[PDB]
DNA sequence: CCAGAAATTGGCACGAAAATTGCAATAAATACAA
DNA sequence: TTGTATTTATTGCAATTTTCGTGCCAATTTCTGG
């Protein structure tokens, strides 16, 4: 994971019932950006014609 | 004749009918025979590599074939071209 | 779609173009009046009847050929049909 | 540019050659009873 | 030991029809030189 500076306090109901409030700098610094790779296939077969 | 009827052969090239391998022939130069399938393939290749401004007529195709040894008549070349579903020379030219 | 023939389909497709198209009128004239001799690849009697030039007739022909001949093939539905071969020929350790 | 020719194309024909299709009740090897 | 009934093995000929390449020639298509 990543090391995050965290404070334990209620903030206007945005951490109500396990919700998490995240700063914009975390998104700006690409700290939780992930790469996902997908594969697609095309098969050429032999027909009668 | 009976065995080779409607039975298909699978080869790395494709699927054939086991009667696709029986064909007529024309005389070549010096001695031998040339199959009609080979001549059809040669005609298709020569037509596919022509000048779009002036297409090859049947006389020119016959002259080109009669350099490799094949002795095929003009009418036979026309028949092969018709069997290949290729329009005549005047219907293959383009304005380019 | 739902066109009676090729001329009707081409005219329908050409009637949706804006008037700003450089060669719309010449292509419309060719499609409406002289299409049989365009199929015949005349390209010379077409010049006489339409009274155009090579650099304009070629553009009109290219505009016509930029149209879609089969409108209903946008939605393709079906499946290719295969056969089960009766005999298999392959290459093993340098022989057939 | 206008005839007239020269070229191109495809229908029909010909004799050979190739391919297709209809046959309908047999001959020998072998185990076996006299 | 031998004539006899049973079980295999038989997958080709001979017609008839189709297809072959290539020539003849009328009807179109392009070319040329005056």
């Amino acid at each position: 994971g990543q090391n995050m500076r965290v404070a334990f306090m209620p903030w206007n109901g945005y951490n109500f019932e396990d919700s998490i409030l995240v700063s914009e700098r975390v998104v700006q610094e690409d700290r939780f950006t992930t790469i996902h790779i997908q594969e697609l296939a095309c098969v050429s077969r032999d027909t009668k014609l | 004749s009976r065995v080779t009827t409607q039975k298909y052969l699978h080869s790395p090239r494709g699927i054939f009918e086991l009667k696709y391998f029986f064909s007529s022939h024309v005389n070549t130069e010096g001695g031998g025979e040339a199959s009609s399938t080979a001549i059809r393939a040669l005609v298709k290749k020569l037509i596919a590599a022509e000048n779009p401004a002036k297409p090859l007529s049947d006389s020119k195709l016959t002259s080109l074939l009669s350099e490799q040894g094949i002795m095929v008549a003009r009418r036979t070349v026309a028949k092969y071209r018709e069997s290949l579903s290729i329009p005549p020379s005047n219907q293959r030219k383009q304005l380019v | 779609v739902a066109a009676k023939d090729l001329r009707d389909c081409l005219l329908i497709q050409l009637s949706q173009f804006d008037k700003t198209t450089p060669w719309l009128e010449e292509a419309r004239l060719i499609i409406s009046d002289h299409l049989d001799l365009l199929a015949n690849h005349d390209f010379r009697t077409l010049m006489r009847v339409t009274r155009l030039k090579e650099d304009v007739l070629k553009e009109a022909v290219n505009l016509i050929q930029s149209l879609d001949p089969r409108p209903g093939q946008s939605i393709q539905t079906g499946e290719p049909e295969y056969v089960i071969p009766d005999v298999l020929v392959r290459k093993h350790n340098g022989h057939w």
